[PDB]
């Protein structure tokens, strides 16, 4: 089908920076379609830009649609914390398809932060259970580009983990991940060190938070 | 001085300047690009209908 | 004002179909069409149908076009979008909006747009039975950081379907919280974390429990955390 490409996909700026975004067509599309919409997370999506340049009824006059051709362009002037969300670019045809794209995310704000390590051991309740969790957290952090390997007696591990992320926060504006290695109760008590080892950009070297089985 | 390739121009007229965002400009004044043809004037600037 | 109500949240089963709907105000409803668009769990926005009340003709998306039916009832301004033989990757979050203009030739792009969403319906599609959360406690980190930091936690674990509100100190405490997003397990389960940060001297001073519920199971866990003891 008719494929748009949006750029970039993560933009980072500060507030009251001017923001552009582009959004490219595989085909040429006459300005009366293409349109910009707004998806804040946990809302439902928003009309920012009809036809090619006209503003929606009710948005504000900052929002700016321009472009024509293969080359559309949606432009923020003054950004503000209102304005962090997910665009998506919109095109439509004669037989009703409506295209929709990848979407790019405002990551606004700044500020590189280290982040808090801290490795917390399974409970034993878990242990009788028969399945055991290892969580090793990473607090207050940006940006969001970080990487967790597990090491079970200085061994890396692979497939037996899950990452999770939270949105950027209200007040400091970072990041707080969750690695948490799952294994079964057996191979937990095959092994003694469980250790994370975290590298981000704040740190100049990897963080190695540990702990021994059966030891407190 | 500077000399760059071509994406600039100039225009002889005396109309007032505004505060609003139109792509065309023509020197009598701006024109909406949604019709496709117009008559006001044969100088243009940007995307513009087609001078009839 | 121009507004979409849409049906309740839906937990079917794969195989079997979901009938989802968008009731409409403040407009006459044959003037436009109604068109759904549908967000899988980190996807981006896809549209798959468009109905109109002027004309009952349909167009359907590639992906799915055997499995779905969109039907309109003019009485009251309702439209049905149905989609038969669910499997797991539809599960997603189903959005309606006004689209087309019926009736009358156009050359303003507002009736070549989709401006009044819905709140949208979330249907979940799974095969694994309703079961409640087990709450297991993080222990507060022995040797107390380094200075005057600390932190504890609950493991949310093995609940379906969502979703579960994770409190801390029956909502004394909201400064510090982290509550991540879930993550299915390959059981067709959930699991999921809540952390908070506090002071290091305050272990011995004040009592840390976390507050899950989970409304589909009518279950609700209370599990204190405290540091572990050898
Ligand atoms: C027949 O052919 C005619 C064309 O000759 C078609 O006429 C259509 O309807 C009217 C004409 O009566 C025209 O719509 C115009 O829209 C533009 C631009 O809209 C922008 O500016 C508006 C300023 O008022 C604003 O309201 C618009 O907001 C839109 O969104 C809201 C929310 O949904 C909606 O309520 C609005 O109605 C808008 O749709 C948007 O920001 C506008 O400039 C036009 O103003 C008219 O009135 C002034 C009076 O001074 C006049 O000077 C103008 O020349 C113009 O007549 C008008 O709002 C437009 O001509 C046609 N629009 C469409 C979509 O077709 C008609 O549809 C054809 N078919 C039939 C069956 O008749
Ligand atoms: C936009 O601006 C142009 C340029 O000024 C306008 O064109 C010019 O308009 C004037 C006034 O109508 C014309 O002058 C008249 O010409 C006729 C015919 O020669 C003559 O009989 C009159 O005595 C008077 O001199 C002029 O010819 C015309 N063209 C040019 C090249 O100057 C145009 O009308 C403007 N458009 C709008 C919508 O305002």
């Amino acid at each position: 089908e008719i494929v748009l490409t949006q750029s970039p996909g993560t933009l980072s700026l500060s507030p009251g920076e001017r923001a552009t975004l582009s959004c490219r067509a595989s085909q040429s599309v006459t300005n009366r379609f293409i349109a910009w919409y707004q998806h804040k997370p946990g809302q439902s999506p928003r009309l920012l830009i009809y036809g090619a340049s006209s503003r929606a009824t009710g948005i504000p006059d900052r929002f700016s649609g321009r472009g024509s051709g293969t080359d559309f362009t949606l432009t923020i002037s003054r950004l503000e914390p209102e304005d962090f969300a997910v665009y998506y670019c919109q095109q439509y045809d004669t037989s009703p398809r409506w295209t929709f794209g990848q979407g790019t995310k405002l990551e606004i704000k700044r500020t590189v932060a280290a982040p808090s390590v801290f490795i917390f051991p399974p409970s034993d309740e878990q242990l009788k259970s028969g399945t055991a969790s290892v969580v090793c957290l990473l607090n207050n952090f940006y940006p969001r580009e970080a990487k967790v390997q597990w090491k079970v007696d200085n061994a890396l591990q692979s497939g037996n983990s899950q990452e999770s992320v939270t949105e950027q926060d209200s007040k400091d504006s970072t990041y707080s991940l969750s690695s948490t290695l799952t294994l079964s109760k057996a191979d937990y008590e095959k092994h003694k060190v469980y250790a994370c080892e975290v590298t981000h950009q704040g740190l100049s070297s990897p963080v190695t938070k540990s702990f021994n089985r059966g030891e407190c | 001085f500077k000399i760059r390739s071509g994406k600039s121009s100039i225009m002889r007229s005396d109309a007032p300047i505004g505060k609003c965002n139109s792509e065309c400009i023509t020197p009598n004044g701006s024109i909406p690009n949604d019709k496709p043809f117009q008559n006001v004037n044969r100088i243009t600037y940007g995307a513009c209908p087609r001078y009839v | 004002q121009v507004q979409l109500v849409q049906s309740a949240p839906e937990v079917k089963r794969p195989g079997a179909s979901v009938r989802l709907s968008c009731k409409a105000s403040g407009y006459t409803f044959n003037t436009y069409g109604i068109i759904w668009v549908r967000q899988a769990p980190g996807q981006g926005l896809e549209w798959m149908g468009w109905i109109s009340a002027y004309t009952g003709n349909t167009n359907y998306a590639q992906k799915v076009q055997g499995r779905v039916t969109m039907t309109t009832d003019i009485t009251t301004s309702t439209a049905y979008l149905e989609l038969r033989g669910l499997r797991s990757d539809d599960t997603a979050v189903y959005y309606c909006a006004r689209g087309l203009l019926q009736g009358a030739v156009i050359l303003d792009s507002y009736h070549y747009a989709l401006d009044f969403w819905g709140q949208g319906t979330t249907v979940t599609v799974s095969g694994a039975s309703t079961k409640g959360p087990s709450v297991f406690p993080l222990a507060p980190s022995s040797k107390s950081t380094s200075g005057g930091t600390a932190a504890l936690g609950c493991l949310v674990k093995d609940y379906f379907p969502e979703p579960v509100t994770v409190s801390w100190n029956s909502g004394a405490l909201t400064s510090g919280v982290h509550t991540f997003p879930a993550v299915l397990q390959s059981s067709g389960l959930y699991s999921l974390s809540s952390v908070v940060t506090v002071p290091s001297s305050s272990l011995g001073t004040q009592t840390y429990i976390c507050n899950v519920n989970h409304k589909p199971s009518n279950t609700k866990v209370d599990k204190r955390v405290e540091p572990k003891s050898c």
